[PDB]
């Protein structure tokens, strides 16, 4: 009982508040997210796979803000500060991740449970 | 929708 390797958890829905970090006048996190990583404009007639949008963290400023909040490499961010990113645009998303009204972005993300352990899994 | 990534 308790944890069974080989069985997909599909998507762990967890909330994580990741806060931008001090770089002088800059408050920023320094991790990277892909909204488009493996896609194109041509899917939007369907939104990729319906409401997909293809938003997924592809890196992290390690030992920094995101990951300490509870973020890691390979995470699908669905919303920030409670703002469903799926129906909104990447620039719109950019706005509410890094404006001057927060100090932190509260995320609705989807975990695989396969956190940082450097697993080289690459399939094209 | 399309390929665009960003650090923040």
């Amino acid at each position: 009982m308790s944890y069974i390797p080989g069985q997909p958890v599909t998507a762990v829905v967890q909330r994580v508040e990741i806060h931008k970090l001090r770089q002088g006048e800059n408050l920023i996190l320094g991790f990277s997210i892909g909204g488009g990583i493996d896609q194109d404009p041509s899917q939007n007639p369907f939104s990729e796979d319906k409401t997909d949008k293809g938003i997924y963290v592809t890196r992290v400023s390690e030992g920094g803000p995101a990951e300490i909040a509870g973020l890691q490499i390979g995470d699908k961010i669905m919303q920030v500060n409670g703002w469903d990113m799926t129906m909104v645009t990447h620039d719109q998303a950019r706005k509410r991740l890094t404006k001057r009204s927060e100090e932190v972005v509260r995320l609705l993300v989807t975990r695989q449970s396969l956190q940082k352990a450097v697993q080289q899994s690459m399939l094209s | 929708k399309e390929n665009l990534e960003s650090m923040v």
